């Protein structure tokens, strides 16, 4: 039960749970929780130190960590069993060497859609993606429309998301570029054609889960996510050259993680915007925030100082 | 013929060193944030560095007493001549040419 004020070190009555929360995303939706108060259970895989420059996020006494693999039927049924909402973040790019990758996003999201239905959880939530069609594409693209319909199966009441591509602060999305000092940049595949998404920016979507983390009444109704105006042009990635003025690694390097020449370079071109019968986003609301005027924050480089900006786009077309 | 073969040696010791170490994990997989949070502790610094002349003459004043300082290096292989007057009459020239040449600029040094 709700009491006082939402400031910290209050109770807001939600537990919750957040499966993966390290990398980007879940770093940035617990950090919403660590403020209107929870019991905000994170669990993690490997990582000991890694997790550390998240604790100063709960005020005392309510964020609490626990060790899993998630293979393992078991570790997903000590955790959740005392709990109220469950949201689901998990999964990530390239296939690994270890983990084949095809599961994934269809054994794993159910090994944690296990008891969790049946322990008694509610209001359960899983992640999609704008631009995942089960035709054919696209390699990485492909599997996780599978849990839209794999695993959509099992609890009715989900209310699972489909957001588009986002630009956070450490993101990886827009920041593949601009890392591509390079022999030049060349798009996707050298055309013009058909950039951009839909670039939502990161806090809108992680505003939506807290605003349906108790909503009310949505739950079995899947929402997707809009973006600003309105679809895009190709300076976009001129754009990055507009302004740019041209977790548990190693001790000293890595052997791989790539640019994987593969499913990424097709993975960003596959444009597809789709459905807008989804409530979506201001049903959820009420967000939605533009590009041109949050892109030079993430975007500091070797001048550090000069902007003098003007430049700016229609749309662009098809719009 | 073997003497550059101990120079190109000595630096490419140091050549290579630099890269096993700034390079290598220069492009580990560590956070490494962008934000504007270096140059310590003095934050932002914004001017021109101004001019400051006791800064400078210490470059000039120093300039010239090393000429003859050139000049002046070959007595050794001079004490071995024929007439030898000419020497010690003029070698102490050069000398008190230099030791003149401070005093009176000795007046002015300023905090130097
Ligand atoms: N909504 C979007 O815009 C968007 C964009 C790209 C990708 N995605 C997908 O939506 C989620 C966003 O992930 P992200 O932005 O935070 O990048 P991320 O690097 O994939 O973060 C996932 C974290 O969980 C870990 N992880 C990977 N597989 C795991 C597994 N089976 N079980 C537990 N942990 C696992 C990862 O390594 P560790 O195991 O060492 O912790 C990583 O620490 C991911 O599922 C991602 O594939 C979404």
């Amino acid at each position: 039960i709700p009491h006082g004020k939402g400031g910290r070190s209050s109770v807001s009555g939600i537990v919750a749970t957040v499966f993966g929360a390290t990398g980007f995303l879940g770093r940035y939706v617990v950090n919403h929780l660590g403020r209107m108060g929870s019991q905000v259970i994170v669990p993690h895989r490997c990582e000991p130190y890694d997790t550390m420059h998240l604790r100063p996020m709960g005020d005392l006494g309510q964020i609490i960590f626990m060790d899993w693999n998630g293979r393992d039927k078991d570790s997903i049924r000590r955790a959740v069993e005392h709990s109220s909402v469950v949201i689901n973040l998990v999964g990530r790019e390239w296939e690994t060497q270890n983990f084949d990758f095809e599961d994934v996003f269809v054994k794993i999201p159910q090994a944690i859609a296990q008891v969790s239905k049946e322990a008694g959880v509610e209001k359960f939530i899983h992640i999609s993606h704008l631009n995942a069609d089960i035709k054919s594409s696209s390699k990485y693209l492909r599997s996780k429309a599978v849990g839209e319909k794999e695993v959509r199966e099992t609890f009715p009441e989900a209310t699972i998301i489909k957001p588009a591509e986002i630009f956070g602060r450490e993101d990886r999305f827009l920041n593949y570029f601009a890392n591509i000092r390079w022999f030049g940049g060349v798009p996707l595949i050298s055309l013009g054609k058909k950039t951009v998404k839909q670039p939502v920016y990161i806090v809108d979507v992680t505003k939506g889960i807290i605003n349906a983390i108790k909503d009310p009444d949505a739950r079995g109704k899947t929402f997707a996510f809009v973006g600003p105006s309105r679809y895009l042009l190709f300076d976009l990635v001129q754009y990055v050259f507009a302004v740019a003025h041209r977790i548990g690694r190693l001790f000293e390097i890595s052997p791989f993680e790539p640019w994987t020449t593969r499913d990424k370079v097709e993975r960003i071109h596959t444009t597809d915007k789709i459905l807008p019968h989804l409530p979506g986003l201001e049903d959820l609301g009420v967000e939605a925030t533009p590009l041109e005027l949050k892109a030079i924050e993430v975007l500091r480089r070797h001048r550090t100082y000069r902007w003098l900006s003007s430049e700016i786009e229609d749309v662009q077309p098809a719009k | 013929m073997n003497l550059m073969l101990a120079l190109l040696t000595n630096f490419t010791l140091a050549t290579l060193l630099v890269i096993i170490a700034f390079w290598l994990p220069q492009l580990n997989v560590y956070s490494e944030k962008t934000s504007p949070y270096e140059c310590g502790f003095d934050p932002m610094g914004s001017a021109r560095l101004p001019f400051s002349m006791k800064f400078f003459l210490v470059a000039i004043t120093f300039l010239l007493f090393d000429l003859e300082i050139a000049l002046l290096l070959p007595l050794p292989w001079a004490s071995q001549t024929a007439n030898l007057n000419t020497m010690l009459t003029m070698a102490l020239f050069l000398i008190i040419l230099l030791a003149v040449s401070l005093a009176y600029e000795w007046t002015q040094k300023g905090l130097e």
